[PDB]
DNA sequence: GACTATGCACG
DNA sequence: CGTGCAT
DNA sequence: AGTCATTCATG
DNA sequence: CATGAAT
């Protein structure tokens, strides 16, 4: 039967239960790889299934369900809506997912349902997962205890700043705008050398956000404020152009609008000005966006103050908005308001961790084989008595043992020797084996170096960051203005 | 429901009758909004031949069609007050797409004869493979693959170039070239009566 | 540019396509496995995934997506709906899918969305799929051209009659009622011995339908008409009973009801008869069915004539209804009205192709193997020599030619020998190999018999049909009255 | 009617079940003792009564059909005796979100129905975590002498009964407002309009590691 | 996560 | 009508 | 295959 | 009024 609890208690082991999970495991990105768990699971899964940029598209639903039975015990709607986002290029600066089909528009009409679309990781998402198979990142059990999943991706490029994040849990929210890839790399490259770098200097490399929708970002001092405390308010304003039409009438042509802003609503609200005559002079409001460009025409009446109209729209619509930084992320299992420094440093800390692990890993492998090759090179000198011995052996188990005790071989080697196919006995060419013993010695040095020279480690990390840059770098879309 | 063309002009404008919102959405993105409207049809369309002209005027799909085609239905049908110059049916390459084409044509044949005998009713031909339409047009492209399971698995700009673009698209045009051998064809296949049809199937459908 | 088709011809081509497809590939079952293509796909996919009766459950959506991406290019809601049905023990006589959670009830309320449920094949579904790896059924390519699908399953029991179908194509439609597994088998066994059996002998083993809902079936004459032409109209009446109460107030208690009936509507529709007072003196209808029993109690009035109430309920509700046979299925690629005989025959016919195929497969397997074993027994007597000779060989290919030329081993034996791992040279006991040589000839023999002698094949068909019966047999639920 | 009613109208043993989702909603209809147990599926996340306008709160279907199904009316217009159920039980997934829901509901059964809560009438069901069922990771080690329930929805209508709905085999947490004051502060801060007190509360009370 | 409407053959 | 695969 | 509603923190 | 993972 019953057991009583206080209203002051049952609201305690509940809301505190919710809070923690929603914060650690839901709405906030991990500062190192810039991913909320749903997204990281999406990417890990699609990758686990060879569903990548170089292979054919796979039906979205096949993917979605696999995620839901393997890692993300939640809505399939939630999972798909997330997968869809990672694939839309007016929300992501560097899209992680490629989706054949109707995945939406800037007019924000619904993406086709998951039964119609197919999808795969983008090439650059490969880079987020680069070297996962090498024990670089920490894993944990799935909700189900059937499979381990990574807690954070290797992140070969600094995603959390490049793509952005957003952003609503309990007790905290987050908004981090996207940034140009080349620039964020320059930044991190610099700071790899100068750990103790000033925001002012970093900002020579990272001048401010670069939304995928471009436009104009106004507010130098306010960017600094944000890059420094993580909170800041900047202005985002549309790219505008004016066209003198025949009749003395002018026309305002919009060609880029503010991040996160609905082109369809924006046109509506603008025309709703025209129809209420709040400011005077607007004649026709006409969207001319085709499949290969943004173009809104605002045809003003003859003789009408085009500055008064344009400014009216900036203040009273989303033709111009305020974008608020509120950069929060999960450093060390917990939510942290952070600016450009903790971010880049945390990323750098991570790459380091990663590159070390990665290197311990290949070196392990390279060791284990070098050890066997050493074994094999030796057997050749004593092939006859070894076949002889394996002959007089009772069984596999006794042959390894015998091999050891008779000739100093080790388990690892005894095994390799005792599982060679009879036809290996044809070969007697130590010279090919010796070329390999050499190659492996060299490989091991290079790695070992990396592991034990802090500096060596970083130039590698830089070498790699630059390659990422060279391959994926693209031009700014959003202009900056003091 | 409907997405208009940015400019009324009953002589140049095309009305795209699309299969389901998802395809109807790829279309809303590929169109030349200046002269191409998009009316998406949600699910299998009502058999205007089997059902009662009573329950027929109660089907939202049909009402939102008689009203946007803007000429009423049946005998009160003003051919001249038409809204669009070309009425195009866009369905998946699949069988159920084929089925719909049937259901629609029976409507346009039965409750709007005038627009059909006027050669105003067309049928888009999306691509099967990827750019080749017929199984033969495929074997050719292998000399000098992605098969399409429906208009919905195609991307917006791909859609345009291949089916919606006037300069680059191939269309069929339903011409009633015999009011007798094109009546006994609708009533057998879409009629209230099942036996005739069971026979027609038995006579013309080779099951290999 | 535009091509001109005739309305007469466009309608012809288009309806023809739909017609044909929707007939052979949607609404009608294959006469041998009694499965519509989606049903078949579900089962096959689940099986390929090891999502079987013996292993864990599995989020439904995982399965559904996998099905929709490898085999069945249609809505995820169709797939799940069908997957659900196969798992509901009040629609299927012998459920093909087991599902944890909310699969619905006889009350007709909806199942849990596929995000909530998990599922796996039933033990017996296993049997529909038995021997499918063994190249026993014609495969074709999937819509993708990426993977092969079965076109019919092996069917270790005669699903078409046992679980029934239904059934709405174009030009044709189908309705086949469930049947008691044990009895359908008895029938097929007889017809295996007496090919020419006629309906009357047949009905001594297969008296008629056995709905999982149970109840009472009146109409022995129309059952034959059905088993004879395929159509026919039997009668299905609720299992009733009478309890007594205080004040001399009799009660009608219903415990079974007509297959395909919605318990809820049946209850309301009855209770409506009370409200409207369409027959004299009902007290109160009440559904008292709980998780382990069906119970609609119909309480009557003090001076209430129970035998008129009950008879009105039978006539004017679904408390008793007409089940119509309309047994259509797809024999040699086309729709067929078929009776108890064409069905039971095609099943034997099939089971035959299946047992032959399976037997050829196993036979070739044992043969290729016997061959290798013959090889190894020879080696052992010349082990030193063969080792010696390999050692003297140059690469692997040279070893094999040397083996051939010098000891008359065969390509396949040379390969086998030459690719044995060293430790094999320890367990060098021939008496054990000789044992396997024999076990294998015996096996090859027993199988060659089957292939060469129709009677020996049918004798298996029977052995096996009984094991299935012993293993899954159960009592009737529906009782018969002529 | 969104609600599924009890067979016989006895507000003396009649229990009202507030279940999270139609998934478990139905799995709850099936598994119940229909003579005295009603089911009300809560479709969505129950509205925050402490955050929103008493205007908007009333125009919320999920709350209405509770004001109607409870049969007492909210506010001070609350007649704790003209109610319709002895015990009102909140049945949710044994998950994070289920917890969140347990919350939002409570705040409503306190903000706008204090009596029902003070009368020890509101409860909270206790579904199982493992399967031979257990409730805590410690009670599992004792059965080791192995299914894992991801919530009420992946549970079978017969199983949910023997385990959490049966008035004999079940264990119900019984909500009591022990100290009307030290309680008002907790509901007021967690579920309140003010963000900064919540933040601090999480920081001082939630252990991140 | 429920609701909403169609086609098809059949009493 | 209510069925069950399909839109 | 869209439509409806709620959380949570922010300007 | 939105936002985006969640019910
Ligand atoms: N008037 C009703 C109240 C509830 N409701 C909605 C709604 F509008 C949308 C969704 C929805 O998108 C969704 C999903 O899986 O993505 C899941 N659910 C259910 C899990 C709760 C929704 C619900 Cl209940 C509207
Ligand atoms: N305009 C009408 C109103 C009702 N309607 C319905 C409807 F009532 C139910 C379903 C439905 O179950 C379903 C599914 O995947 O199982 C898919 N569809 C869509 C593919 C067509 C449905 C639709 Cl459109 C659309
Ligand atoms: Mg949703
Ligand atoms: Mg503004
Ligand atoms: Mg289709
Ligand atoms: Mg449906
Ligand atoms: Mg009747
Ligand atoms: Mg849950």
């Amino acid at each position: 039967n019953i057991q009583n609890m206080s209203l002051e208690d049952i609201m305690g082991e509940r809301f505190g239960r919710y809070s923690k999970y929603i914060i650690q495991d839901r709405a906030l990105p991990d500062i190192r790889d810039g991913l909320k768990p749903v997204q990281r699971r999406i990417l890990y899964s699609m990758n686990k299934d060879s569903n990548t940029f170089d292979k054919s598209y796979r039906k979205s639903a096949k993917s979605v369900g696999n995620i839901m039975g393997n890692f993300h015990p939640h809505g399939d709607s939630s999972i798909y809506d997330a997968m869809v986002r990672m694939s839309q290029n007016w929300k992501n600066r560097e899209i992680l997912v490629e989706m054949h089909g109707n995945n939406g528009s800037m007019d924000g009409d619904p993406p086709a349902a998951m039964r119609y679309t197919e999808a795969r990781l983008s090439e650059i998402a490969g880079y987020l997962l680069q070297d996962i198979e090498k024990k670089t990142v920490p894993f944990a059990w799935n909700f189900d205890d059937t499979e381990k999943e990574p807690t954070v991706l290797p992140a070969a490029f600094p995603n959390l700043l490049v793509n952005g994040s957003t952003g609503i849990s309990a007790g905290y929210a987050t908004d981090i705008p996207p940034h140009n890839l080349a620039e964020v790399i320059d930044a991190a490259v610099y700071m790899i050398d100068h750990p103790t770098a000033k925001i002012d200097k970093l900002m020579e490399f990272l001048p401010g956000p670069d939304f995928p929708t471009g436009a104009i970002i106004q507010g130098r001092d306010e960017i600094k404020k944000a890059y420094e405390t993580g909170k800041g308010r900047v202005v985002v304003r549309s790219k505008t152009e004016i066209e003198k039409l025949k009749g003395g009438k002018e026309q305002i042509v919009i060609t880029e609008i503010p991040y996160e802003i609905n082109k369809a609503n924006l046109v509506k609200k603008i025309d709703d000005v025209r129809v209420n005559n709040k400011v005077a002079g607007i004649a026709e409001v006409r969207d001319e966006s085709d499949r290969d460009g943004l173009r809104i025409a605002i045809e003003l009446k003859k003789d009408a103050n085009t500055e008064l109209v344009l400014n009216y729209l900036f203040k009273y619509t989303d033709l111009q908005i305020n974008y608020n930084f509120n950069m929060v992320a999960i450093d060390n299992f917990t939510p942290r308001q952070v600016g450009i420094v903790p971010i880049l440093s945390s990323y750098i800390a991570h790459r380091r961790e990663v590159i070390l692990a990665r290197s311990r890993f290949d070196k392990e492998k390279a060791e284990k084989r070098l050890h066997i090759v050493e074994g094999l090179i030796r057997v050749i000198s004593i092939l006859d008595e070894v076949i002889a011995l394996i002959r007089a052996s009772e069984n596999k188990a006794d042959a390894k043992e015998n091999l050891k005790v008779s000739y100093d071989f080790t388990e690892e080697q005894a095994e390799a020797i005792v599982t060679l196919q009879l036809y290996r006995l044809t070969n007697t060419d130590v010279v090919v084996l010796q070329e390999e013993e050499a190659e492996l010695r060299e490989k091991i040095a290079m790695l070992a170096a990396i592991i034990g020279d802090e500096r060596t480690m970083y130039n590698l990390m830089k070498k790699e960051l630059r390659e990422v840059k060279k391959k994926f770098a693209t031009p700014r879309l959003s202009s900056l203005e003091d | 429901k409907l997405t208009p063309a940015q400019s009324k002009n009953p002589a140049k404008n095309e009305l795209y009758l699309v299969e389901g919102d998802s395809a109807g959405g790829s279309a809303k993105q590929g169109r030349d909004r200046k002269f191409q409207a998009i009316l998406p049809l949600r699910g299998k369309v009502i058999n205007t031949a089997k059902a009662k002209m009573a329950d027929i005027l109660k089907n939202e799909e049909i009402n939102t069609m008689i009203y946007t085609i803007g000429a009423g239905v049946g005998a009160d049908f003003s051919i001249e007050d038409a809204n669009y110059d070309k009425i195009i049916i866009m369905t998946d390459a699949d069988t159920d797409g084929a089925h719909i084409q049937t259901l629609l044509l029976t409507f346009f044949y039965r409750y709007m004869r005038p627009l059909v005998e006027a050669g105003h009713v067309y049928i888009a031909l999306p691509p099967l493979y990827k750019y080749a339409w017929t199984d033969g047009e495929l074997e050719e492209l292998r000399k000098q693959l992605q098969r399409y399971k429906g208009l919905g698995e195609m991307n917006a700009d791909q859609l345009w170039e291949t089916t919606m673009n006037p300069e680059t698209r191939t269309l069929i045009r339903v011409t009633i070239e015999d009011l007798a051998r094109a009546e006994r064809r609708v009533n057998v296949l879409m009629g209230d009566k099942v036996e005739p049809r069971r026979k027609w199937i038995e006579d013309n459908v080779k099951f290999t």
